[PDB]
């Protein structure tokens, strides 16, 4: 049995080249044809391509052709997948996968390779309280969360009373704002007796802007 | 008793001209199919249609063993759909193909200091071979109008041609010994299967 | 250049029941040599690479459960779960892999059904500390509801506003098969202060009547 792993995260500006890499370790490895597929945000698979390490045979899928190049180095088990000039449209998770031959399923997989292109620079979130309203249903249960907006790049993460808090929360995914900077909420349910007794603190952590950055959520003054 | 004898296939001391290409038939065997790409000492291993990695548990009814020498820019035209000297007037493999394109530099083995010149290949032919054809005829290839009566010269030349394997020859004109394994189930019983 | 056509796109089943998908291909996928059609079947769940349940269009990849059969002829497939799982909630591909360009499916997405679930609706109006900053985040929290589909109207003022809001949702929940959704009204600090009542009003299959939680802006 063999497996595939890939090149880190990149995050590059439109027309920056780029060349990610997937390299091959086990047994068995001389057999491996190896594939680049496309998955955009949110999106399905796309084949893009496969190579033979051992003579660096090279098909293109039509939609690909002359836009990537696939390249492979049989000296050190990997296979390449390059860029000329970045576009944003290029934005996406790059998977290689191994087949033992051609015309063959793909049996193994990379863990994938996260490509962001986008103009905007590095930037830490701003993180705001979605304070729980003190009018809410008295016996039952009440909703408080973070507001983590514009930030760059992908991702940040968000726990509660240092990590202390996990029933009852929901990270929602961030969403791509129109400005180029992603934004992002994070919510909990509490029983509403413990607003007063009890500290709900969100702790949100941006490493690409070495931002660690605590809020105190708690009931609004008004 | 009754492993598959690939052994004697791969290990042979002699290996066939490509024109000339030996085809070991398989049967009645139980075939470790691991021996194969776990070896670390093969240029080439391209399969077609098939998962070395996934058979040693499958059965067929006949399998195929073709053995030839040819040189290292030669080995690329041993797959489905390519052209030239080698796959049109040598060996050619059917576009459908089912099996694994074994090779290796035999540099060591098939290179002397004055020019190996037992292995041979076709230079010319009438037509292309069809799929797993082989051609010995050494029939003086007509070139030119006047048809030659066996005899040679102008226009008229002896089909087989000789390949010049020195030892300080480059890569790609030093020898590879290749291996077409090759693989076919009909609705007959099948007598070659994986230890699983 | 064959091209596959997987249908349904979205499919939910309650816990045990059977999920079937479809592959339609362009043309045939049979290998004459060995009579088996070169069709494959892949999982995929959240953030995590695709894995090969079934080959051959029929073939079970080692260690996959029985639960997983593949069949179909031709240009017709099937990928059948009997007794879907919670660990089944993933989009499933078909890829064809007779001849290059390879060509996967558009992808189905595999859910829980269970019992219709009302969302609990939340408003939280902008914090004073982004007010400061110059823009206003409105945010619409409804809480643990199946099924998925929910209309969220912002109205300003008793006026319906219009694309100036993006929702949000979570994965349905490991335990209990819920979702949860994040709608956020965004607008100028200059904008948010020339209005009184922002409301949020929530619409879904679970609710009789459409929900409204509002506040006034300054309490
Ligand atoms: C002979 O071939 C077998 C493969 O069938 C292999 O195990 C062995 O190493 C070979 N002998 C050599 C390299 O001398």
């Amino acid at each position: 049995q063999m497996q595939l792993v890939q090149s880190g995260t990149e995050v590059k500006k439109p027309g920056e080249s780029l060349k990610i890499s997937c390299k091959g370790s086990g047994y068995g490895f001389i057999t491996y044809w190896i594939g680049w597929v496309r998955q955009m945000p949110g999106k399905g698979l796309e084949w893009m391509g496969i190579i033979y390490p051992g003579d660096s045979e090279t098909r293109y899928s039509p939609s690909f052709q002359g836009q990537v190049t696939i390249s492979a180095d049989k000296s050190i088990n990997t296979a390449y997948l390059q860029w000329s000039s970045l576009k944003a449209s290029d934005t996406a998770i790059y998977y290689c996968a191994g087949g033992s031959g051609i015309s063959t399923p793909m049996d193994v997989w990379g863990q994938g390779t996260t490509v962001t292109v986008s103009s905007a620079s590095t930037k830490g979130p701003s993180v705001f309280p979605l304070a729980p309203s003190s009018k809410s249903t008295s016996g039952g249960t009440a909703a408080l969360g973070c507001l983590v907006k514009d930030y760059f790049p992908e991702p940040v993460t968000v726990s509660w009373n240092s990590g202390a808090l996990t029933s009852g929360v929901h990270t929602f995914p961030a969403v791509l704002q129109s400005s180029g900077l992603y934004s992002l909420s994070s919510v909990v349910t509490v029983p509403s007796s413990s607003l007063g007794t009890q500290t709900y603190i969100c702790n949100v952590n941006h490493k690409p802007s070495n931002t660690k950055v605590d809020k105190k959520v708690e009931p609004k003054s008004c | 008793t009754n492993l598959c004898p690939f052994g004697e296939v791969f290990n042979a001391t002699r290996f066939a001209s490509v024109y000339a290409w030996n085809r070991k038939r398989i049967s009645n065997c139980v075939a470790d199919y691991s021996v194969l790409y776990n070896s670390a000492s093969f240029s080439t291993f391209k399969c077609y249609g098939v998962s070395p990695t996934k058979l040693n548990d499958l059965c067929f009814t006949n399998v195929y063993a073709d053995s030839f020498v040819i040189r290292g820019d030669e080995v690329r035209q041993i797959a489905p759909g390519q052209t030239g000297k080698i796959a049109d007037y040598n060996y050619k493999l059917p576009d459908d193909f089912t099996g694994c394109v074994i090779a290796w530099n035999s540099n060591n083995l098939d290179s002397k200091v004055g020019g190996n010149y037992n292995y041979l290949y076709r230079l010319f032919r009438k037509s292309n071979l069809k799929p797993f054809e082989r051609d010995i005829s050494t029939e003086i290839y007509q070139a030119g109008s006047t048809p030659c009566n066996g005899v040679e010269g102008f226009n008229c030349y002896f089909p087989l041609q000789s390949y010049g394997f020195q030892p300080t020859n480059g890569v790609g004109y030093q020898p590879y010994r290749v291996v077409v394994l090759s693989f076919e189930l009909l609705h007959a019983p099948a007598t070659v299967c994986g230890p699983k | 250049d064959i091209q596959l056509t997987q249908s349904p796109d979205s499919l939910a089943v309650s816990l045990g029941e059977r999920a079937t998908i479809n592959c339609k291909s362009s043309q045939s996928v049979l290998y004459s040599s060995i009579n088996k059609n070169y069709l494959a079947w892949y999982q995929q769940k959240p953030g995590q690479p695709p894995k090969l349940l079934i080959y051959w269009a029929s073939t079970r990849e080692s260690g996959v459960p029985d639960r997983f059969s593949g069949s179909g002829s031709g240009t017709d497939f099937t990928l059948t779960i009997s007794s879907l799982q919670a660990e089944d909630v993933a989009v499933y591909y078909c890829q064809q892999y007779y001849s290059t360009p390879y060509t996967f499916g558009q992808g189905t997405k595999v859910e829980i059904k269970r019992t219709v679930a009302a969302p609990s609706v939340f408003i939280f109006p902008p914090s004073d500390e982004q007010l400061k900053s110059g823009t206003a985040s409105v945010v619409c929290l409804l809480n643990n509801f199946y099924p998925r589909e929910a209309k969220v109207q912002w109205k300003v003022d008793n006026a319906l506003q219009s694309g100036n809001s993006q929702e949000s949702v979570t994965e349905q929940d490991s335990k209990d098969s819920t979702y949860s959704l994040s709608s956020t009204l965004t607008l100028s600090k200059a904008d948010y202060e020339k209005h009184k009542v922002y409301a949020c009003e929530v619409t879904h299959q679970g609710l009789s009547s459409p929900v409204t939680k509002s506040f006034n802006r300054g309490e």
